[PDB]
């Protein structure tokens, strides 16, 4: 788990929420950043693709940017249903291998 | 008296198959100007290793003639492409003088070579009977003996097959990563100019 | 139309080996990767191998030298099997599907989980 996440985050309804995943240049300097979600009970799904665009019904309200070796999920105007944790995923190149390293997840809570 | 045109640098660097280490391609440069900054958008954060002209200041200097290499070879391996190296891929498939005024550029490229079932069609020589001089290309793939029975096209024990094969995947360490290779030689104030960039008078 | 449907399984022994099935339908099977993940409870995201939906395959290096899996281009069903199971390896496991290049992946569908217990 190269990538950095904070394991908690919280925040009030109506407050913009900013997510970061730090990592280096080999996973995040080079290739796309990924986020996505995962609700209680569920499966994984996505969110967040290529650091501009997004899947077919999913809602506007998420924005990602990138910058540098790091990239941010902003969630603006947050509601209750955000209850989930959001996972960064991009390829890496080592040394010793290669392979979609992810993050620790961070669980959001909304008050 | 200005030679203007366009080099075909894109068709050298980005062409859509390179070829084997031990049939490197050569390919010829003239009557046309050189524009050494696309070359720095390619491998950006990898490093060019020039052996005797500056890379911040190629830009004005004019070349008698200039030739091209290209292949495709493991990752760790490139180190062996510098002048003066020894090794297996140094000195049975591609070997360069110890007088070498040129340029190698060099960069991880497993995104369009590597295949997740596996490029077998990459290949490299392993046994020959003696070295070879600087810039020499052989084909032939007649079978290496080492022992005292002769080899009437058999193979098995004390009798091997001069080509094997690079087994490239994605999920490999650099170093097992396919590194597409590309080597400039030219040589300097000894010809009438041929090839340059911008000059006006 | 597009899901990835694998099949329950129940407890385990350590030292044995386990088998999970993925079976994709409503679109060209011949045509899409199939990633591999596992996720620990309590825990995060670790995704195992990519594989052709007739073909080979590659692994990750953790994950390497105790996983088989084939392609069988009859049923459009893929079958993973993880040998020498220890009392760590409880998870779930998932089956995704991948853009048909990879490389630069959007795991849009996803398998609906298999939960692997290993305990004596």
């Amino acid at each position: 788990s190269v990538l950095t996440q904070p394991p908690s985050a919280s925040g009030t309804p109506g407050q913009r929420v900013t997510i970061p995943c730090s990592g280096s240049s080999s996973n995040i300097g080079n290739n796309y950043v990924y986020w996505y979600q995962q609700l209680p009970g569920t499966a994984p799904k996505l969110l967040v693709y290529g650091n501009n665009q997004r899947p077919s019904g999913v809602p506007d309200r998420f924005s990602v940017s990138k910058s540098g070796t790091s990239a941010s999920l902003a969630i603006s105007g947050l509601r209750s249903e955000d209850e989930a944790d959001y996972y960064c995923a991009a390829w890496d190149d080592g040394l010793s291998g290669s392979g979609w390293v992810f993050g620790g997840g961070t669980k959001l809570t909304v008050l | 008296p200005n030679i203007t045109n366009l080099c075909p640098f894109d068709e050298v660097f980005n062409a859509t198959r390179f070829a084997s280490v031990y049939a490197w391609n050569r390919k010829r440069i003239s009557n046309c100007v050189a524009d050494y900054s696309v070359l720095y958008n390619l491998a950006p954060f990898f490093t060019f290793k020039c052996y005797g002209v500056s890379p911040t200041k190629l830009n004005d200097l004019c070349f008698t003639n200039v030739y091209a290499d290209s292949f495709v070879i493991r990752g760790d391996e490139v180190r062996q492409i510098a002048p003066g190296q020894t090794g297996k891929i140094a000195d049975y498939n591609y070997k360069l003088p110890d007088d070498f005024t040129g340029c190698v550029i060099a960069w991880n490229s497993n995104n369009l070579d590597s295949k997740v079932g596996g490029n077998y069609n990459y290949l490299y020589r392993l046994f020959r009977k003696s070295n070879l001089k600087p810039f020499e290309r052989d084909i032939s793939t007649e079978i290496y003996q080492a022992g005292n029975k002769p080899c009437n096209g058999v193979a098995g024990f004390n009798c091997y097959f001069p080509l094997r094969s690079y087994s490239f995947r994605p999920t490999y360490g650099v170093g097992h990563q396919p590194y597409r290779v590309v080597v400039l030689s030219f040589e300097l104030l000894h010809a009438p100019a041929t090839v340059c960039g911008p000059k006006k008078s | 139309q597009v899901q990835l449907v694998q099949s329950g399984a129940e407890v385990k022994k350590p030292g044995a080996s386990l088998k999970v099935s993925c079976r994709a339908s409503g679109y060209t099977f011949t045509s899409h990767f199939i990633h591999w993940v596992r996720q620990a409870p309590g825990q995060g995201l670790e995704w195992m191998g990519i594989i052709n939906p007739s073909g080979g395959a590659s692994y990750a290096q953790n994950f390497r030298d105790r996983v088989t899996m084939t392609t069988d281009p009859s049923t459009s069903t893929v079958y993973m099997e993880l040998g020498s199971l220890r009392s760590e390896d409880t998870a779930v496991y998932y089956c995704a599907r991948a853009e048909g290049s990879s490389w630069l992946g959007w795991f849009d569908p996803w398998g609906q989980g298999t939960l692997v217990t290993v305990s004596s």
